[PDB]
């Protein structure tokens, strides 16, 4: 069934705006296209199933037509479903342009507060969020390593990103310097292998426990060399005997071997300790 | 509890 | 369109290969994945686009295959690009591996062999090469200071590297010890603020003089303690007058004061002899 889709008019109408409007005119036929006012807009009373274009996501009217239900997108997503000959999105939520459109995330090991941010922004550019990680997720968002949702992500060869990752994308969409999430390289956001680890180790030579410590901090976790309870996360040590061991025993921390660190660093991510337990 | 490194033996 | 994947066998494949090959196969199905020996390599004739994967990147077969035009890539541009989720080059030219990928650099101030060299080298570790500097280089590498490109290059704070990092990044590729150019501290192949000059002093007092001389030497340039005819790129002088004055000038070396020294050094770079002009 046919649905309208109008613009929403203004003092200052952005550059995305009147490019949207020439597109779809070029596009489509201007049978369901109207250009409205912020008067005629205001006093809409009730959500009539229309596309509604909106630019800048703030403002009384934008306020207004969020709090009625309105299905809206902003300008940039008319040029990109234009341009790509595809479909406007469902659009449950207002959705400001497509750069994330394919990109389905969960996140694991944040804050709530930056996790409810991940999800406004990703939502914002187009992509799809989900609590739970299932098979249509395209890329892990995580603050530390080590999660159970972490590791399944892992399993699944799935990209583990830094909220960092949200945040470009998001700030250069509006510097109008990308147009796909593709844009920017995903390998200066990903997330550190041991980051949120603080290793300790024992019974391992000088020249080991340099080298163990060197990487740790280069793979962004850190590195202790005594031994502190409610601070060390794993202990490395390839024969279980001394005092280190058995205090990290008492304690039920990790006691992994070193085929665990290396293992984590060759593989890219933070390996799950049971396989490597002494 | 808190156990110091196994010092340059 | 197609995208054909096939596989140079060989009496001595790398680990790499084998590597590969496993890695390949957890993307797309192997209808277009084929293992050709050296015989059906040598008698195909023809370009037909296609992906080939030579290991090394000699012999008969990568010899025909390049001669002919077709597109080839190592190994490791293929565990790379799995692993990074990112895509293969196009290479015109053959690619070995992807240590320098995201790397676009351009040369100044170096012989024709050594340019051509860096240019071959950067451009098998997956990089891009520029003839002329502009605002996308990464890096430039230079022979010595002074050149216009120097100047433009440093005024844009770009890294201004030796040669030898581009061997660097390649010996250590070959030795396994490194997969990506960040693994390299990049401050120890730095050009040294004064590679190529040749610097006298007059008018300054002894312990001038020798401290002029200590940090010449120490940042890489030559210091000569008598005005030579064309020897001397640069001397040092504060006011316009004396023998050595003249002599400087009516030989065409660079009168400068000692700003120009200090301020290079503090500066970390050559900087403009016209701005230091006596």
């Amino acid at each position: 069934e046919p649905f309208f889709v109008k613009f929403l008019k203004s003092s200052d109408n952005s550059k995305c705006f009147f490019k949207a409007l020439e597109s779809i005119k070029e596009f489509q036929s201007e049978e369901y296209l109207q250009i409205i006012t912020e008067e005629e807009a205001l006093k809409i009373k009730e959500n009539d199933r229309s596309l509604y274009i909106c630019d800048p996501f703030s403002g009384v009217v934008f306020d207004h037509l969020k709090k009625l239900g309105c299905r809206i997108v902003g300008p940039q997503v008319v040029i990109f479903c234009m341009h790509h000959q595809r479909c406007v999105p469902r659009a449950e939520h207002p959705v400001y342009n497509m750069v994330m459109s394919d990109v389905t995330i969960s996140c694991t090991s944040l804050e709530k507060e930056k996790r409810e941010e991940v999800h406004k922004y990703v939502q914002m550019m187009g992509g799809r969020v989900y609590r739970d990680l299932n098979v249509s997720v395209t890329h892990l968002i995580a603050g530390e390593v080590g999660s159970k949702k972490y590791l399944v992500a892992a399993n699944l060869k799935k990209p583990i990103l830094l909220p960092s990752w949200i945040k470009t994308l998001w700030e250069k969409s509006q510097e109008k310097k990308i147009t796909r999430y593709t844009d920017i390289n995903m390998e200066d956001f990903k997330c550190p292998i041991f980051l949120g680890c603080i290793i300790c180790v024992t019974g391992l030579c000088g020249l080991d426990r340099k080298e163990v410590q060197q990487l740790t901090v280069k793979h962004g976790g850190q590195y202790m060399g005594q031994l502190k309870m409610n601070e060390c996360t794993h202990l490395i040590v390839q024969e279980p005997k001394g005092q280190k061991y058995e205090c990290a025993k008492r304690w039920n921390v990790h006691c992994v071997t070193t085929q665990w660190f290396f293992d984590s660093i060759e593989k890219g991510f933070c390996q799950d300790e049971s396989i490597y337990k002494t | 509890e808190e156990i110091p490194e196994t010092p340059c033996e």
